[PDB]
């Protein structure tokens, strides 16, 4: 049961209903959990199951547009030319927040022969403290960073003390089992924030 | 003449839009209502390319209602 | 490929233009709004870069695919293009057609570049001794285009980034091309000017080279080494002089290595 | 929460009487109904567009969704009953007769299907036979009435079948149950799952149902149309799961509250505005408290009162407090619709929100001042743009400015910067922007962002220390000093320093003081002159140093402090009954 | 608000001006023009071309100075004032000219003050 | 085309007059205020450059864009009717028509100019790009309250006529050669912005700005286009202050200009035009 | 129409006068406060020179649109009757009133006006524009009071204590500094006649404007750099500061022109610019 404690000054986890205005939802998506700690940490053996996100800093949301871009890059084209294919898109981000995403990690069935869940569990631990990464935990939006260190049990006040306002239901780790390795196609499973009491009682399966 | 016609202005939401070509001249006209630079512009979106744009909801249609933002 | 992850700060101010203002605003810069901090956008810094590398390099394998029209003027493909277009590989890139449903996720991670200190934005209000159009722009009385500049007097940007060297294996991003997304982050202001932007400059890009791929130390704990802040006189700030950089590199040796490619 | 409260909000319409559209339909208004017999040939046309300020498209009438018709193809979708003059009548308008005639074509198709699925209404039957003979229409639609000439205020007409004269055939139960079955049938055979906002497995719903109001052309409240947005190869509407029929229920919530009274459309930013126990009674005040002024009854806005008196003793005390609202924010991004901000808050979060808000603005006017006594936050918003607000910086001032006042939040240093920048510029502290300067340094004062002042308060803080305010006051005695020395003036010291005397105190306030005894002789009565000058000592005695600069917060001060002194020294006596007490 | 001590040039100068516009607005209670009035504008700018004239004209305003205690403890202010400026510059630059007319406020508060000045005379 | 790349820095003065008056100040010296260190926006010497082109070349391929009594939209479409740009279709017709107008306004060639007024015609970057002058010190606007004896209306008119008793006034100055290549900024363009720079203030004068002159024009030449090193090093080589006594700047002479020509071996030429 | 771009340093020194009040403050001289040097608004310098081109001139061509009692609107409608009425049109009605005028009134020719006030007929910026001028050392301003033998009203009658301020300088050798816009003389057809009407304006204007508080103003030199260009051969400023105006060495008050020397250096400034010295 680790306990990672995803830090950032400003986060961004787009709701899907509002994509393409960033509603970030107001706290971490279970999934962007999911794929942080697969950022600290992800063999393809592993598949992060996020036990408890904790909000660690009240739900402050800040605003700004991205002059952004609106075609994916394809590739006969030359160029994205932006100017032509510009849409600014704003952005409803969280600003400076920490989660305390207790986690967990499972043994996929690719394995492999070399997969002690202690193997990967220490690797991970080390990945952590050592402040090791994939690539730098994306705090919903890569281009947001993220500030992770290993906590023990606790280590942050935690401010939705009380029972804290639900969020409806929002992005589990989006299902990739349809999909071949490494995501062709997914199914978004919702799931719900039901009582963020003070820290988001996130559901397995 | 009705045709999917794309609205452009130097780095800004592209715009896209269908009607007549008076139709679209209209709509560059209210988008330029103040844009004292930055000036939308109408483009014929090539035929075969139609459907694409077509289904997109960021469109505005020749159908009546096409005009009451005014 | 680079073998090792770069954390790094990238210290650069905005003399007296707009480093980038807000689309919702107008065009002030853009302003965190309960600290007055001055953000400037990592995609800023990002799209500086790109037109950096479209206006030096203007090679294969060196160019941009999301340039600017005001600039110049499937794995396998994947790869090739990687190999192709620098900011493909450099701060990645998403495939209309790609494993990752497109991803192409790419080394040099920004952030949104924080102001150090609050910046106040300058708005001159301007005029053109010309107007737009023969309209009610055209008032005989006068040329009332009282257009705005919103600038800043100055500002120091603290934009983090995370070149992380997975993803340069994952993309071909070279060691040269590392190089060369330095020495952008560097000469790009230079090379990057406009009315709006006014003069702009690198302070100071402090590159954390770590030594093992997946890293040496906690990237947060890093980037606190690099410790700028205003120099205790100045309750106003008007200069870089104003600001001072403090570099923390004495527990540093660990595995790191605080390259001070800016300054 | 945005889409599951949307989503709440609907149920409540539905429920409580609010004649929403019932999962199948949209108010779309008809310019004009064919009233028909079972075999319809123009029995008579009523022209339904007798409306208000503009002669409209007649009554609103919860008819099939508008199916949208998306350009290339548009022939080939048609609107159940109501429709487009080309669809139903074929009427020309112009050479596009003959893709009218193929709408016609659909149309008819589509009536006849809808005689084929629903048989044994007579409206249909009606409507069949008069597409076999529009010819009793293709007279009368010039000879009755008129479709204003290209597509336009006539277009978009219907059928009513005389003998209920009130009910339109759209809207006849035996449609009606058919449209609900067939939105449920075709939903059916689409993919189901999954809605994010009832989280159960439901059809979802491509293309949004284009809410109206926010943006000038009605738009989608979030469509994922081009192409990068597309995310994970959920590749349009997709991308965003929602149900379709929860689709229908949240765009409508949407629209109708886009359309209700709740429209509380500062500038840019227009701000729906729940309850989720609908009617809390602040639903409705909401926008007239925060707005609501509109200019035509001029009074609304003072119905804050009913609101500040409902405050037993600042906090809410009414039962219904508890009750939560949402606080949406949307605002136009050309073809979408930003949320600029979303704010679940209990309405006695909120109206204590208001209440905090409209103390925290509250400043001094004086005698028979034209300021309202609690200006309409559109109105200050105003004051912080040269004029309007469509230049008015929408989400770093508006959107975050409503959203402190509306839950309490600190004003943002944006509005501070802001406002400070239409000081410099009109060089005058319209009571507006001065009493958001003030809001803006008394919520930092409580939230400590801002620290060591106090409180500013309404009445002028005499003993206030503040070099800020005590520049501004300086700089308004020095303002009065000025404007009697040359009581006919182009225009004073204020409104050609505030600006430097507001952020640069040194390089002006030692000019100006080098004026001041120049223009302090040319008072008429040296009563008043020794008044003025014994008010400008008391200010002065609290300062010790003119500043080199100002801070923001500090430039703030000053423009409250010179506020409130231009209050001060405009009062008819207060000068005068301050200097007889020294 | 007024430093007894202050000791920064301009401000002390001002400070000597507001108490030589005390001594004659007392010396000549009818008249109503005041050496503010007529110098202050150049007295901030340019302290030496006026406090000549002034600091010469004062003891001509103490003989019309009825109440003979006013006359001495203005003296005495001039005393302390002086005490602080060491000499009368060429010219204020900006800070110390604001500063100048901010000391001319708080000496003319200190002296329009019902009663301080007799009573720090008094300890003095 | 200019190849090398330009990073100067531009010392003019400000002896009695509005360097540039604030609209939003009736007509203050744009002062910043927090430093009270003055601000000559970009556009303001752009303007007067674009002035002194009025004044001294007078010719096509020289126009200038911005002129004093020009209605945009005449001129660009004046652009859009050209034959070079006639018969093209639609996205080059933009890219034509700029091409037209940086073919003759040599303000467009030097500075940007945003085209998207009429019948839209591009934008451009501006290969010379002037940033805020800040005055080095803050200066003193001088308030000057000035009367006109004939009244304007059916009715002695109080006015005023701001003025700074001086400031030098500090401009970085941006001459990228990349955007010179979509501009075609030639060199002898170039070499008349150098004309200007040296000479705009000369040949603007007027009752609200009085004298202004231009001090020094100390250029650096990046060899590469390439920048040879960040220009923040080579401004900051230009190091210009009060001379230790004076506290009220009067004069040039109040100023010491510190050129740092010492170090600058990686062949950033430091061509002296003003000083 | 001017041939050759003109920039003159024009010396006068007010002697026991006020030479340019301060609405400001009060009606003493203009001082400027962080130096304590004296300052002439060129309006007011332009407005000696105005006074004397009334003075002599005084014919069309030469008018002076600033006229004691002129009300502006009028002499620009005046302006919009000429011949421009039907002439020119909507666009061209202002060129052509501004050409008129021109024509008509020397001030306009020589420093321009804001004609957009009235009729809108035109800005022209004025081909000799003259510096804000100052004082080369400072001034130290008497404030003399004087009193009132006779009071103005019935009011105030009651000696009679309704003491005036005729403030004057003891001396100062205001500089100004002279710009004339050969680029901008054909703008407005400021001719080298009207020049010349100038030249005997700077010499000669105090000489015609002696008021109670002008005191005693001269124009103890009027040093011109011809321009050989009409592009400037020289900056302004190197021309100007070319001509040296110091306190004489063994003097701190300053009380005379014989105070100051003027020393009118023309080395090598003599390229191609001309430096003839009108005043002395």
């Amino acid at each position: 049961r680790f306990i990672l404690e995803i830090s950032g000054d400003l986060a961004c986890f787009t709701r899907s209903e509002l994509k393409v205005e960033r509603v970030s939802y107001p706290v971490i998506t279970p999934s962007a959990a999911r794929n942080i700690l697969m950022a600290i940490l992800w063999k393809p053996a592993i598949r992060w199951k996020v036990l408890k996100i904790e909000i660690l800093k009240p739900i402050q949301w800040t605003n700004i547009r991205r002059n952004e871009v609106g075609t994916k890059m394809s590739e006969r084209s030359g160029s994205l030319y932006i100017e032509d294919n510009r849409q600014q898109r704003a952005s409803m981000l969280l600003k400076d927040v920490a989660y305390r995403i207790h986690a967990d990690f499972d043994m996929t069935s690719e394995a492999g022969e070399s997969d002690n869940y202690v193997k990967f569990a220490e690797m991970f631990k080390r990945r952590a403290k050592k402040g090791q990464y994939f690539h730098q935990p994306y705090l919903g939006c890569r281009e947001f960073p993220c500030d992770f260190r290993l906590l023990e049990k606790a280590e942050d006040g935690l401010p939705l003390e009380d029972i804290t306002q639900d969020f409806g239901f929002m992005l589990y780790d989006m299902d990739f089992s349809k999909s071949d390795p490494r995501d062709s196609n997914n199914a978004e499973p919702m799931f719900y924030q039901c009582k963020a009491v003070n820290g988001v009682i996130t559901v397995p399966p | 003449m009705t045709s999917f016609y794309k609205i452009t202005a130097y780095n800004s939401q592209a715009l896209y839009f269908w009607g007549t070509d008076a139709d679209v001249d209209r709509y560059v006209d209210w988008l330029n209502r103040d844009r004292e630079i930055n000036v939308y512009a109408a483009e014929a979106i090539p035929e075969a390319e139609w459907a694409q744009y077509e289904g997109r909801d960021d469109v505005l249609s020749g159908e009546e209602c096409g005009w009451d933002d005014f | 490929t680079i073998e090792k992850r770069y954390d790094f700060v990238f210290l650069f101010d905005v003399q007296d233009g707009n480093p980038n203002g807000d689309p919702d605003a107008g065009n002030l810069p853009r302003i965190d709004p309960q600290t007055g901090e001055g953000l400037v956008t990592d995609v800023c810094l990002k799209r500086k870069v790109r037109n950096f590398i479209q206006m030096t390099q203007n090679d294969e394998h060196h160019d941009i695919f999301i340039r600017e029209k005001g600039i110049l003027n499937t794995e396998a493909a994947r790869q090739y293009m990687c190999s192709r277009y620098y900011d493909i590989r450099t701060f990645g890139a998403v495939m209309t057609t790609g494993k990752n449903a497109g991803q192409v996720r790419g080394p040099v991670q920004l952030t949104f570049s924080r102001s150090i200190d609050p910046i106040m934005t300058l708005e001159h209000s301007i005029t053109r001794m010309a107007v737009t159009n023969e309209k009610d722009a055209s008032e005989t009385g006068d040329n009332r285009t009282m257009g705005r500049k919103f600038t800043v007097p100055y500002g120091l940007y603290r934009c983090h980034g995370f070149i992380s060297t997975h993803f340069a294996k994952q993309t071909g991003f070279s060691e040269n091309d590392l190089e060369l997304f330095w020495q952008a982050l560097v000469n790009m202001f230079d090379h990057d000017h406009s009315a709006a932007r006014g003069q702009m400059n690198a302070r100071g890009l402090y590159v954390f080279e770590h030594s093992n791929n997946l890293g040496d130390a906690p990237a947060d704990s890093l980037f606190k080494r690099i410790q700028v802040v205003k120099k205790d006189g100045v309750e106003v700030v008007r200069s870089f002089d104003d600001y001072l950089v403090s570099v923390d590199d004495k527990n540093l040796e660990e595995t790191k290595l605080l390259r001070k490619l800016g300054g | 929460m945005i889409l599951h409260a949307l989503t709440q909000y609907y149920q409540r319409k539905a429920e409580s009487d609010g004649g929403i559209a019932q999962e199948g339909f949209e108010n779309k208004e008809i310019p004009f109904i064919i009233v028909i017999d079972k075999q319809g040939n123009f029995i008579q046309l009523e022209d339904t567009r007798e409306l208000k300020v503009k002669k409209k498209v007649g009554r609103t009438f919860l008819v099939p969704k508008g199916l949208g018709r998306s350009g290339s193809k548009s022939y080939e979708v048609s609107n159940l009953l109501w429709d487009h003059y080309g669809y139903v009548l074929a009427y020309a308008g112009e050479k596009g007769q003959e893709q009218a005639d193929k709408q016609h074509a659909s149309f008819t198709a589509k009536v006849n299907e809808l005689k084929q699925a629903l048989p044994d209404d007579a409206g249909v039957t009606a409507v069949a036979a008069f597409l076999s003979s529009a010819e009793e229409k293709s007279k009368v639609m010039q000879a009755a009435n008129w479709a204003e000439c290209a597509k336009v205020k006539g277009c978009n007409l219907s059928f009513r079948l005389v003998d209920e004269a009130v009910d339109l055939v759209c809207q006849s139960k035996a449609v009606r149950e058919y449209v609900s079955q067939a939105n449920q049938t075709q939903s059916d055979n689409a993919q189901k799952g999954i809605c994010l906002v009832t989280g159960k497995a439901a059809p979802i719903a491509r293309l949004h149902n284009a809410v109206k109001g926010v943006n000038a052309k009605p738009a989608p409240f979030a469509s994922v149309n081009l192409s990068a947005f597309e995310s994970y190869g959920k590749e349009q509407g997709f991308a965003f799961p929602i149900g379709e029929q929860a689709m229908f229920e949240y765009t409508t919530a949407l629209n109708t509250l886009l359309a209700g009274e709740n429209r509380f459309r500062i500038g840019d930013v227009t701000t729906v505005c729940w309850g989720a126990k609908r009617t809390p009674l602040e639903e409705s005040l909401a926008s007239m408290i925060n707005g609501g002024g509109k200019d035509k009854p001029d009074e609304h806005i003072d119905a804050v009162k009913t609101l500040y008196k409902s405050l037993y003793n600042g906090q809410y005390q009414k039962p219904d407090g508890k009750e939560k609202f949402y606080l949406l924010g949307l605002s136009p991004n050309s073809a979408r619709i930003v949320v600029r901000f979303w704010h679940e808050t209990t309405v006695a979060a909120l109206s204590e929100s208001i209440a905090a808000w409209y103390d925290d603005l509250q400043m001094v006017r004086g005698e028979n001042s034209p300021y309202p006594e609690y200006m309409p936050l559109p109105r200050l918003l105003g004051n912080l743009v040269l004029d309007g607000k469509m230049e008015n910086l929408p989400s770093d001032l508006i959107a975050q400015i409503t959203d402190a006042a509306l839950n309490n939040r600190v004003l943002p240093v944006s509005l501070l910067q802001a406002a400070l920048r239409r000081n410099k510029a009109e060089q005058k502290i319209t009571y507006g922007r001065a009493s958001l300067l003030k809001a803006y340094i008394n919520r930092a004062i409580r939230a400590g962002r801002l620290k060591n002042m106090k409180e500013l308060t309404m009445g002028l803080d005499r003993n206030r220390q503040d070099i800020g305010y005590v520049l501004g006051r300086l700089f308004a005695v020095l303002e009065k000093i000025q404007a009697e020395a040359n009581p006919g003036l182009n225009a004073t010291i204020a409104d050609r320093y505030f600006g430097s005397a507001s952020s640069t105190p040194i390089a002006v306030f030692g000019t100006l003081m080098r004026l001041l005894p120049h223009h302090l002789n040319k008072l008429e009565f040296e009563g008043r002159a020794v008044q003025l000058q014994w008010e400008i000592r008391q200010i002065l005695e609290h300062c010790q140093r003119f500043p080199n600069h100002l801070n923001l917060e500090q430039q703030g001060l000053f423009a409250i402090g010179y506020y409130h002194e231009t209050q001060f020294l405009f009062t008819k006596d207060a000068l005068k009954n301050l200097f007889n007490e020294a | 608000g007024l430093d007894r001590n202050r000791q920064d040039i301009g401000y002390v100068l001002g400070r000597l001006f507001a108490v030589l516009e005390k001594i004659q607005a007392e010396a000549n209670p009818g008249l109503n023009a005041t050496i503010a009035d007529r110098y202050f504008g150049s007295a901030s700018s340019t302290p030496i071309a006026v406090f000549g004239t002034l600091m010469r004209l004062l003891p001509h305003h103490l003989n019309k100075l009825e109440f003979e205690g006013r006359a001495v403890q203005l003296q005495w202010e001039i005393r302390q004032i002086l005490e602080h400026c060491q000499r009368f510059p060429n010219h204020l630059n900006l800070e110390q000219q604001g500063l100048f007319a901010i000391g001319y406020y708080h000496e003319t508060q200190f002296l329009f003050t019902k009663d301080a000045l007799k009573n720090l005379f008094n300890e003095a």
